[PDB]
RNA sequence: GGGACCGCCAGUGGCGAAGGCGCCCGGCUGGAACGGGUCCGACGGUGAGCGCGGAAGGCCAGGGGAGCGAACCGGAUUAGAUACCCGGGUAGUCCUGGCUGUAAAGGAUGCGGGCUAGGUGUCGGGCGAGCUUCGAGCUCGCCCGGUGCCGUAGGGAAGCCGUUAAGCCCGCCGCCUGGGGAGUACGGCCGCAAGGCUGAAACUUAAAGGAAUUGGCGGGGGAGCACUACAAGGGGUGGAGCGUGCGGU
């Protein structure tokens, strides 16, 4: 029986998530726990059921005997969410960008609109130069793990969506993925 | 503290295959198919191959210290169908009443924004 | 191949294109007989 | 013989490819699963109160789609 | 690591002469509508011959080939299966240069102008009011252009059409003159070839053909029924010898 060489070994978030407990994984050997993706909701570390949607990948990087210690690897929206938020006769709006930030992470966030009606795509064009424009420059501003907070918590939608209502209002501003292309 | 699992659950049309696995995802924890339990190939995408099955998996979870599952219910996606088949509700049921604490139930079909052409040429398939 | 869709009805009659298809057939011996 | 008594608390109606089934509902009183409301297929008459004998509480029917 | 591809939004939506064209960003470029008491001065419509463009497929030379998949190789079905069904799979599908120049290339409707009830939806623009979280952001109304539906008169064999006419006028071109033989024979031109364009006759035939009504039929759909249909349940034949009739001897 395998199974009764395998051993546990507890998992953690990030530090600016303040590390909470996230669960346990059991493995054979310390080694193969590296580099292992573990995806868990925000209710599980903030508690706030209004943020369950949210899902964070985070890859597991360091490992001190029986505690593993991970990285951010990756945010999601959940799809069910995602699919609700978008109907017919709503123009969605879809903002993809590659960002280098003041602390040298590589990023790759993509972020949605959504309308009250359906809008023409000149201003679609320019909802998407707008958030462009604001993401970069928060980005520029920000180091790593406050806008990744920001981000999360969605003061960056929020912002978004009070600037592009001069445009159109907006049923809703979201940040559907990020990315960690790469670390400095 | 509690030990939570991951529950793929890929349902076909020609069979129902159910995964338990890690909060990783990386270690094969339990995984039984339609074919363990049935004899008639036509039998396998049953309900009931899909729920006793299910049910087996479950026991086995439950003898190596997983109480809680999040389950993952997979079609076959890509080109091919997208609607989970017949046993992943019954299934669920039956993790439901084997005695685990169902947490989230999500799908995890891959849907392509487009992929590659389907099977059945351009007619599809004249049966 | 000035074609005539009257012959695509298919009453009292075979499917146009196998038809062309023969004649075609038909057409490539012909030709090849010449020379 | 482990089976579980249960007790008819409604009829969905005459179902089956012939109307010889009737789909009912059912709530157990006896198992794991007492107290929860089930429906069944039933063959031969049946009229409101009939204690019904349960080989699985977790079989349920399909809905009879008109 | 790879090559294809860009859902949901997505629309009775937009654009384009047509074929056709959907990820974001940067550049180049074509066209159209709107507002214009801004310019020119009839400079226009059509188009034989001519020239350009032109889905898929195929051909020539190179590269590439994930998926799919003519051909083909196996499995199965069937009376038989060169099929429908299933497992593999060449060309092709993709990039480059060029050729071929075809379709239900259909709006089955060649194009430009003048006139002939309206209602109603949406798209782009413009104008007037009101609201506004003060963003033509939102509501409503009027004008212009395109794009749907209902439809008066009217039209048509009817289907249906009906200011986006298949209504009344004006004008240019192209095409048709019963069915088949036949889009074939012969001849010519283009094309690597495949094929493309042009196109008869002899002979045969009294119909072919289009719309719609009534029936019948549908391995179309919907509702109600049926103990000469079935379901639940009993009985009983088909075996035995005999009574009786039938076909045949």
């Amino acid at each position: 029986d395998k199974w009764k060489l395998k051993q546990w070994y507890i998992i953690y978030a990030p530090d600016f998530f303040g590390g909470v407990e996230v669960g346990l994984t059991p493995a054979d050997d310390p080694e193969k726990v590296l580099n292992r993706v573990v995806e868990v909701t925000l209710k599980d570390v903030t508690g706030d059921f209004t943020k369950s949607h949210v899902k964070l990948y985070f890859q597991v990087y360091d490992v001190k005997g029986q505690n593993a210690y991970t990285k951010f690897k990756g945010m999601k929206l959940a799809r069910s969410y995602i699919r609700s938020l978008v109907r017919r006769k709503t123009t969605r709006i879809d903002g993809i960008f590659n960002i280098t930030t003041k602390d040298g992470y590589k990023l790759r966030v993509m972020a949605m609109a959504i309308a009250m009606r359906r809008i023409q795509t000149s201003q679609e064009r320019a909802i998407r130069k707008i958030m462009q424009e604001i993401i970069y420059k928060k980005a520029e501003e920000l180091n790593f793990k406050d806008f990744v907070l920001e981000s999360v918590n969605g003061k960056i939608a929020a912002e978004i969506a009070k600037e592009a209502k001069k445009i159109y209002p907006l049923r809703k501003a979201e940040i559907r993925k990020i990315k960690v292309l790469e670390e400095p | 503290k509690e030990k939570w699992g991951i529950a793929h659950i890929y349902s076909s049309f020609n069979n129902t295959i159910i995964h338990i696995t890690d909060i990783t995802g990386a270690e094969t924890i339990s995984r039984w198919s339609g074919g363990m339990v049935v004899k008639a190939d036509r039998d396998e995408p049953s309900p009931y191959a899909a729920m006793l099955a299910a049910r087996r998996a479950a026991e086995e979870a439950l003898e190596k210290g997983i109480v809680g599952v999040h389950i993952r219910v997979r079609a076959p996606g890509g080109s091919k169908s997208k609607t989970p088949g017949p046993g992943a509700q019954a299934a669920i049921r039956a993790l439901a009443r084997a005695g685990l604490k169902i947490g989230r139930v999500e799908d995890v079909t891959p849907i392509p924004h487009d992929g590659t052409r389907p099977k059945g040429g351009r007619r599809g398939r004249r049966v | 191949m000035k074609r005539r869709p009257r012959k695509w009805k298919k009453k009292g009659r075979m499917r146009w294109k196998w038809i062309k298809k023969r004649i075609r057939r038909l057409k490539r011996q012909r030709k090849k007989e010449r020379g | 013989d482990e089976g579980y008594p249960a007790e008819v608390i409604e009829i969905i109606g005459r179902t089956g490819t012939t109307g010889d089934v009737t789909q009912v509902k059912v709530r157990i009183l006896e198992g794991r699963d007492k107290g929860r409301v089930i429906r069944r297929n039933v063959r031969g008459p049946v009229r409101i109160g009939d204690i019904l004998i349960l080989r699985e509480t977790e079989r349920e029917a399909r809905e009879i789609k008109s």
